[PDB]
């Protein structure tokens, strides 16, 4: 979790204390699309591997990127 | 009205939609058309009934205008059953809209196929059967991203740009014998593609919009007749646009 | 036939040629067409000869089309007849084709003046008469010259070109009370040039009408600052 | 830098904003430029001072461009001078930007002669002066709205528009001798122009630039530089498009 | 000689022509050249050959452009061997040219997923490797019939029209990370025809590379989306 | 005044209260431009003759009116 928080907040320019599990990317993190999609790929760095369109489309908060990893691994 | 020499029209995926009201909109000119679908028949059917209630000539057919031989076949038989084909509208079109980073090359040739080749196959088999009439109008159903272009919409932009190149060509190779090719680039047209779509992100588009409004289906299919009518005699490989003044 | 929701159009420069028969289409569609004449009034009164002994509705005028109070005074004696104005044609245009070094600054200005800043003063007319009644259709008649140019006529293909930018600009301030304003690049219409057409003909001038009334018509109501192309294929 | 066979190029209302960058910028690429001023000449003055101080060629001229005389005039001056004139570039405009109902005619012919007038003339004396050398390249700086047309803007965009299609038209006139005529529509330029303007009118510009910022004056000059360069000796009567993606 | 911000560029089909050229010209400028071959690998290794003799940097590649694969992997391993990609050519184009009635649907797919496809693939990539930089430059070999269209070339036309409107839509996706995608279009490049060129002559591949120099540059900073006529004059 | 009131109200759908002789027409009254332009010439209609651009640059609320028509009357 804290790594993820660091390597999300990097992405896109936001402090630590926004990341909470419930923080929603766009509506509170404030992100347009393409770095989100950026920001998965980039947890595919981590060799997520291929975490499926399937979550892509059921992703929104930061809690919601440590499922499909957690589950991926 | 409009005032038409031909007879009868073919109009690709014309069950629902902007193709459901072309379709009208020609039958109620006194031509004869005939819808075309590709899954259910259902609507395709309620819409034929409709028009027939209404004292009109009517007539539903099944391809997928993507594939070549359903396509040919289809267009002989339905010369085969009223002794010829005046009027063509290619308006089969589909949208999968995704980044073009996670876009596979699947959903590339999706649009590509569907909206760009069937309409390919139309003007050609367009050229073979009213080459012998020396008599023709087509017109394909292009969009206004075939034009600007737009965002998550690398697929549909190049089928539709592509599809306004060829319909160029196509009316190089068809005018010496009076088949005339056109096409309509129609701006946000309030129809299945569009519904399902972020409020707030289509408040965006009524802000660009001269006209301040979306543009009805009825509207792209009076432009549609009055290309294929016998008004725009002198008009071949025009992209005409109706989106309202959102691109000029 | 077609639909019109109006009632009235102004067609400028329409004794002969082309405007003579936009008048002809138009009122054979229903509409009280007043064709404009600048010098002679015997073409244009024989033009509403033939329309009135047909049972159309055809009224002349006499106006400078380059000239804006008479211009504005008729655009009022029209409203004041007819109670009111619905559509307008935007078609009088003249050439004085030359290479540019054979070419002063008159030479150019009588074509702007002539053939550009009559469509001006047309379209800003049209603005102020049709605001109220929220309701109406301007085109522009314009040319393939002023789309792809032509060697010789510097001064035609600027007027044209600039009326057809302007006109999208005149669109976009008539939107706002349902104001449609349009362009028709006619080819060219009635030989070496033949050759070039694709559909290897000249093309008639009741094509060209025909194409105005679609744009004036209510099967254009999506359509506006459109630039229509009636080349028969020779400029794409 | 680029690579020019020409030597020297005249450049109308150079004096501050987009005009002043094409002058720096050819002045630095080896070009020796005339810098022209309509009024004040203490700011011209400076710019060629700066000019001269980084080593470059560079000389005021005060015409204005709407008068056929001085224009003439002065062209023939500045061959009498160097030897002759290479490069054009028509910059001068200006806007007056009213509703169209309350637009008089004299806030029409006053950005017509301005803005379409004076291209007219450079045009006509770039033919005749570049005839005898056969070489030459003309740019003329359009707009954007030339292209896609504004509200209020209607003086502008006929001048912008009429520039386009008379710039084609001399691309055509002068091509056989190699005289190559060409079109710049810029999007929005951070120039005088624009300064004053509503912030808030403003930052509804920036939303639909996909470059998301501001476009600077030298970059539309080096587009200018590359239009008269020898690079581009194969590319006459473009109209090209530096918007940074507002209109595509 | 130009500004170039960037390092290398990948030119696809770039063995000989118009792309051998593109690859001269922007080694000559300093840029690191990807020549890319399908075939054989004599005349790509000649055409590297003539630029190292020379004093440039040059460097071949064996992928085919209509392949997702094949490409993916390539621009893979020269961000490796380089570091990272600057620039991208889509060159690569072939034409099978039929009247319509003689031609069936695998004359035309083979044209598309050869002229068209292979430019989407690139595009793509360059989205995906220039991200992180921010910064990057692709420019599309297109064509005049990709704008006013031919007869005999229905596939041809398509293909090109197509890479057009993809590649506004490239550029608008790409502007976001400061990327800029533009199309070229040549005319006819080295006899009927000449009379059509006002230029009057055939254009030589050295300009088209030119016209694909400046949009790689930072000269063409704030030049995004747009369609660049190479073209003599034959279409405006 | 009173008809003053009444005409600016039908001519952009405003409730006759809404007219406070410093009510602005775009931050208040909610006007877009044109629409002001051709108040103005409403104005005009009631034989106020061509009160002149300078007032027309100088216009924003409705009190605004009440001058520059007493004042050309
Ligand atoms: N609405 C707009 O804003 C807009 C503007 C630009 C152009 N248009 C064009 O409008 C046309 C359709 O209008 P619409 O937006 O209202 O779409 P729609 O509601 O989805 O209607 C599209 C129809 O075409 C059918 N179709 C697709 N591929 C086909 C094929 N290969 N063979 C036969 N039928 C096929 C459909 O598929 P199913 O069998 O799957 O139902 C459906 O009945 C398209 O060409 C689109 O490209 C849309
Ligand atoms: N024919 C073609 O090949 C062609 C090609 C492209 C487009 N067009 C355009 O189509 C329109 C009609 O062309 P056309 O063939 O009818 O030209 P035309 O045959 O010469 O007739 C044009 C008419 O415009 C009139 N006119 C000029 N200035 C006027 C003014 N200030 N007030 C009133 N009338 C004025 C002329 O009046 P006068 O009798 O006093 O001269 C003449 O009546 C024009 O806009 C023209 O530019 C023509
Ligand atoms: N900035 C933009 O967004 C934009 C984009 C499209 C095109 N451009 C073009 O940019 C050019 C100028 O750039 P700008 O926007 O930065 O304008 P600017 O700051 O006003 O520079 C315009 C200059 O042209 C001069 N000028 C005007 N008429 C002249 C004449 N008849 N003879 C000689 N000089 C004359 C000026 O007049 P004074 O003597 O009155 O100073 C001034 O020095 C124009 O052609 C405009 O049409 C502007
Ligand atoms: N020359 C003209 O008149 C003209 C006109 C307009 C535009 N253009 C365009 O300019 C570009 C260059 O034209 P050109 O004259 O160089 O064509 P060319 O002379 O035939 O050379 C084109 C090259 O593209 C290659 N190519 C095709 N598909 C490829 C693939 N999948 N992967 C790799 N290479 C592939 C061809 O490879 P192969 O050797 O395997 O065939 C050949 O190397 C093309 O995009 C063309 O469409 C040419
Ligand atoms: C629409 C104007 C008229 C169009 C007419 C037409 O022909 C287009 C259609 O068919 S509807 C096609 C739908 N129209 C659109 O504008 C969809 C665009 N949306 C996207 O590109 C997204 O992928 C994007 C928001 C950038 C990223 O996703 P993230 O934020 O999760
Ligand atoms: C600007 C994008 C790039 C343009 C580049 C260009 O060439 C244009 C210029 O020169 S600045 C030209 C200034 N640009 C504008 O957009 C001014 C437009 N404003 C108007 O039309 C107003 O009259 C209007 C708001 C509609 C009515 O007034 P009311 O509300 O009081």
């Amino acid at each position: 979790f804290e790594d993820i928080q660091a390597v999300i907040a990097e992405q896109l320019n936001v402090d630590a204390a926004q990341v909470t599990p419930e923080a929603e990317f766009v509506k509170d993190l404030g992100a347009d699309s393409l770095d989100v999609v950026e920001l998965i790929m980039a947890l595919e760095e981590k060799f997520g591997i291929e975490i499926p369109d399937e979550q892509a489309e059921k992703i929104v908060n930061v809690g919601d990127v440590v499922k499909y990893i957690e589950d991926n691994k | 009205s409009m005032q038409f020499t031909g007879k009868n029209v073919l109009i690709t995926g014309a069950s629902k939609g902007i193709g459901a009201e072309i379709a009208r909109t020609l039958a109620s000119m006194g031509l004869k058309v005939w819808i075309n679908y590709r899954s259910n028949a259902e609507v395709a059917d309620a819409l034929k009934n409709e028009l027939e209630e209404k004292g009109y000539k009517a007539a539903v057919i099944k391809f997928d205008a993507a594939s070549e031989s359903d396509f040919v076949e289809a267009i002989q038989a339905i010369v085969q059953s009223d002794g010829g084909l005046s009027y063509l509208v290619n308006n089969a079109g589909v949208v999968r809209d995704k980044l073009a980073i996670k876009m596979k090359t699947e959903d590339f040739h999706h649009v590509i196929d569907n909206n760009l080749t069937s309409a390919f196959i139309g003007c050609r088999e367009a050229l073979k059967v009213m080459s012998k009439s020396r008599f023709g109008s087509v017109v394909n159903i292009a969009s206004i991203i075939g034009e600007r272009g737009n965002m998550g919409q690398t697929n549909y932009s190049a089928s539709k740009g592509g599809m306004i190149a060829m319909s160029k060509s196509f009316a190089y190779e068809g005018a010496l014998r009076n088949i005339r090719f056109n096409s309509v680039t129609p701006g946000f047209i309030e129809t299945d593609m569009n519904a399902n779509l972020k409020d707030e992100l289509k408040a965006d588009y009524v802000k660009n919009i001269p006209l301040n409004r979306l543009g009805a289906a009825k509207e792209v299919a009076e432009a549609v007749a009055f290309l294929l009518s016998d008004h725009s005699s002198y008009i071949t490989g025009e992209t005409l646009k109706v989106n309202g003044g959102l691109y000029m």
